[PDB]
RNA sequence: ACCUCGUUGGAUCAGGACAUCCCGAUGGUGCAGCCGCUAUUAAAGGUUCGUUUGUUCAACGAUUAAAGUCCUACGUGAU
């Protein structure tokens, strides 16, 4: 994951769920992807 | 119990230990978390005017029974490798190096004597 | 059983470039074998002293301990440690500035 | 009739029966093991097995230059010099792993603790290590060697001048100056051989060791 | 009751002999130290609701003392208990599996070698002591114009607080206090004399009362297979058990000299 | 110069003869071994060093200090 | 709007923060394993000895798993 104050999705398979309270950007495809609010 | 500052003596053939010089051979550190070295301890040694590693194969201060106590803290030089300088060792060397965790057959097999 | 026997067929079969063995007398507190062997390499050297402690790994002798390889930063010259004997890998240049043969056929009749 | 040095205890306030323990397996285990008499300044061969082998012997000879501790732990110290080294062991009595102790030369010194030989000159500490065993005749005192050794330069590991020591067997006159010696005589305390009540009285406790010892045999 | 995992039995109070050396088979020498039973019996039992937690308690008592020394109280137990009283009394926690009868004995051989005990006794004694020796603190340099401050503590605390916290390593009463050694494995038992030879140091003086019970640690939970579950019972009497017992590793002595061939 | 002519020459025979049922180690290098041992320093010594080699040599040959097996 | 210049450590004992130096757990990696880099979480524990310097520091030597950044009126001098 990288924290980010802004969630953009990258890709296609970027997607985007409130999880244990705050936002996150998860990617099957693209890991790097990972984002954390 | 070989510390820093202690002088040392190597018993030793190699010319950095059989070599005169003004300052006898000195502990410079030794290569143990409390700066106490027993016999299988590693040393560092400023011997002319240059630092060379060792090993101690002998000490004046007692140990467990049945080991040897030795009139001088005797020291082998070793590379930072670990071969010994050295070829020979003349006085007896302890037997409780052999089981003692570290390298120590290069050692033995150098060694003329054993108590 | 490992022995000398299967060390020296061990050490034959890998092709130590040179082999020595030495029966050390009993009054004499290390051992009862000592083997000294040449190889080409440190490559070499390595390879075989990692295949004869395997041997004695796999062997026999669970109630006997395991057994360090020391040596291994070291290039030149490696030694293994056994209960009953102790072998030293070395190149040839270490062998004859060494002299241990010398040294353990005669005590104190050297230099 | 010599009584080991090791079955008398030290007074205190332990129970006789721990000692009582103890000497039985003191007793046991020299069934089995001789533990010949000896004194400090007796010349000994010690053979003992050696774990770091696989089951090979050691023989270190020397002459006993302290003997200490009681019970089953005790302890004596022996001295050599191998090769210009001086070297010294402290073996225990009872350890299991000793093989055999063969009292090469039974003699008693001036002192009772030969400590000093590490400051004397290095030959009276240096005994042959295939040195033959002398013959002791069966009904004989044991011989009293009245050598007094010659001691190196004056820092020594202790200042065995000090009447404290109370050493016999060192020649003080060849090393130490007469004013050497009379601030030596400072630390005299004339009145501790005197105080009665300082002295340890084992006459009782030697007489019930040894019925215990008979009653072992 | 036969033993089941997760039972406790009961522990014995010994007296503190002292110490001997002993020698293992591998050649390593092992202080060890010996704890006499003397006159032990088990005094009282309570049941897990009034134990003061969730589990069966036994009282049990050892060190037999004059009479004309205890309080009336004592005396009237140890009446009704038809003993005499003993010098110390410890409450041991087990689990009702293991409860036995006030007034039965208990033997050295309750313990058994190569297992693993717990022993608690009140350490040595060593009166209002400073800070250097209590608390191992490095006091000041002995020189270079240090004046009348050696052994002294330094700062107790920070300025801000303008306090000293509770619990500060402060100069006072050393030992006297109950220590717990763990995990000491019982080397020997002298079932003649009632003698326990429990591995390395005990809290406490020689002569004194300590007590002894199975170890809790991890390593130890379920070694109670083989023990005597309730107790060693020697009227039982199936099989009389020899003077000593000996861990497998122990080197007897009168044993022929040990080479490691 | 050594404590006899033939003494040197009958030493280094016992040693080839006891070479001869060598079986653990490389006859080929312990051949070698004693010919160096016996070529590199046994042509010009001094009268003294002599003997001390002959000794040496003989303690070899009992191999009671450690023998090549 | 010219120049200048206006209480401090150490020792002892440390309390605390985490913005983590090491030890722990994870995500990613322009990391195949080894690794490094980066980020999240983690303050239970630990965090060396010397030479020159009064050094506050700094450099150097040798180590270390690491030789953390700080606050505590130099933290602390009726120690
Ligand atoms: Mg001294
Ligand atoms: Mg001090
Ligand atoms: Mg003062
Ligand atoms: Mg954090
Ligand atoms: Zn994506």
């Amino acid at each position: 994951f990288k924290n980010k104050t802004v969630l953009k999705k990258r890709c296609k398979d970027c997607y985007l769920v409130k999880r244990r309270g705050r936002w996150y950007v998860y990617c099957k495809t693209h890991p790097r992807h990972k984002q954390r609010q | 119990a070989i510390q820093k500052m202690t002088r040392v003596r190597v018993v030793d053939n190699s010319a950095l230990g059989n070599s005169p010089y003004h300052r006898a051979p000195r502990c410079i550190h030794v290569y143990k978390k409390n700066g106490v070295g027993k016999v299988g301890d590693q040393i560092l040694l400023a011997i002319k005017g240059q630092k060379k590693k060792a090993l101690i194969v002998g000490h004046c201060m007692p140990g467990p029974r049945m080991t040897p106590r030795f009139d001088s803290n005797n020291v082998v030089l070793i590379e930072d490798n670990g071969n010994p300088v050295g070829t020979r060792i003349k006085t007896p060397i302890p037997t409780s190096l052999r089981k003692r965790e570290g390298e120590y057959s290069k050692v033995l097999a150098i060694a003329q004597n054993f108590v | 059983k490992f022995d000398i026997d299967m060390m020296v067929s061990l050490l034959r079969q890998e092709n130590a470039r040179d082999i020595c063995v030495i029966q050390v007398p009993p009054e004499m507190r290390y051992t009862d074998y000592f083997v000294i062997v040449s190889g080409t390499s440190t490559r070499h050297l390595h390879a075989m002293a990692f295949y004869v402690v395997k041997m004695y790994k796999h062997l026999k002798c669970k109630r006997d301990p395991h057994v360090k390889i020391e040596g291994k930063d070291t290039d030149d010259w490696l030694c293994v440690d056994f209960g009953s004997m102790v072998i030293h890998l070395m190149l040839p240049e270490t062998r004859e500035i060494y002299e241990l043969e010398k040294l353990w056929t005669l005590r104190s009749y050297d230099d | 009739r010599f009584l080991s040095p090791e079955f008398i205890p030290r007074r205190g306030r332990t129970d006789p029966l721990k000692f009582q323990i103890e000497r039985k397996d003191m007793l046991e285990r020299r069934k089995v093991l001789h533990i010949p008499e000896f004194y400090v300044g007796s010349i000994l061969r010690v053979t003992t097995a050696d774990p770091y082998a696989s089951g090979k012997i050691s023989q270190f000879l020397g002459i006993c230059i302290q003997r200490s501790g009681r019970g089953l732990g005790a302890t004596f110290i022996l001295r050599n010099v191998i090769e210009g080294q001086g070297v010294e062991i402290c073996f225990e009595l009872y350890n299991p792993r000793v093989q055999e102790i063969q009292v090469v030369k039974l003699e008693k010194r001036l002192d009772d603790s030969l400590l000093y030989l590490r400051d004397a000159l290095p030959e009276y500490s240096t005994f042959d290590v295939n040195m033959k065993p002398v013959v002791q005749e069966p009904n004989q005192k044991v011989p009293v060697n009245e050598l007094k050794v010659k001691m190196k330069p004056k820092p020594w590991s202790k200042r065995w001048e000090r009447p404290n020591f109370n050493i016999k067997g060192i020649r003080f006159d060849l090393c130490l100056t007469e004013q050497q010696m009379k601030e030596a005589q400072k630390w005299n305390q004339p009145w501790l051989e005197f105080d009665m009540m300082r002295e340890y009285d084992t006459s009782k406790i030697e007489a019930a060791i040894w019925k215990e010892i008979e009653a072992s045999k | 009751h036969p033993w089941e995992p997760g039972s406790f039995r009961v522990g014995l109070i010994a007296l503190k002999l002292g110490m001997m050396p002993l020698w293992t088979k591998d050649g390593q020498k092992h202080v060890v130290t010996l704890l006499q039973v003397q006159d032990c019996h088990v005094l009282k039992y309570t049941s897990k609701e009034n134990c003061n937690g969730k589990m069966a308690t036994l009282s049990v008592g050892g060190k037999t003392v004059s009479r004309f020394r205890k309080a009336t109280s004592i005396l009237e137990f140890y009446r009704e208990l038809g003993l005499p009283p003993k010098q110390t009394v410890k409450i041991f926690n087990i689990t009702d599996n293991a409860a036995i009868k006030p007034g039965t004995p208990l033997y050295a051989a309750h313990f058994r070698p190569g297992q693993y005990v717990d022993v608690t006794a009140k350490t040595i004694g060593k009166g209002f002591q400073g800070v250097m020796k209590r608390w191992g603190f490095k006091g000041q340099p002995a020189t270079h114009g240090q004046t009348k401050t050696h052994r002294r503590p330094g700062a107790v605390a920070t300025g801000d607080i303008g306090r000293v916290w509770p619990g500060t390593k402060m100069p006072g009463k050393m030992g006297n206090i109950y220590r717990t050694e763990y995990g000491l494995k019982v080397w020997r038992i002298n079932t003649k004399h009632n003698i326990i030879y429990v591995n390395g140091s005990v809290p406490g003086h020689k002569n004194c009362l300590v007590k002894v019970k199975d170890s809790k640690l991890p390593a130890y939970k379920d070694l109670g297979k083989n023990l005597p579950f309730p107790t060693y019972f020697p009227d039982g009497d199936e099989e009389e058990l020899p003077e000593d017992l000996y861990d497998e590793n122990v080197c007897q002595p009168g044993a022929p000299s040990i080479t490691f061939a | 110069a050594p404590w006899s002519r033939e003494a040197v020459l009958s030493l280094y025979r016992a040693l080839l003869r006891q070479g001869r049922q060598l079986r653990y180690t490389d006859r080929d290098f312990y051949f070698a071994s004693i010919r160096r041992e016996f070529r590199k320093n046994q042509k010009l010594e001094d009268a003294e060093a002599r003997e001390r080699q002959l000794e040496k040599g003989l303690v070899f040959l009992n191999g009671k200090l450690g023998r090549i097996i």
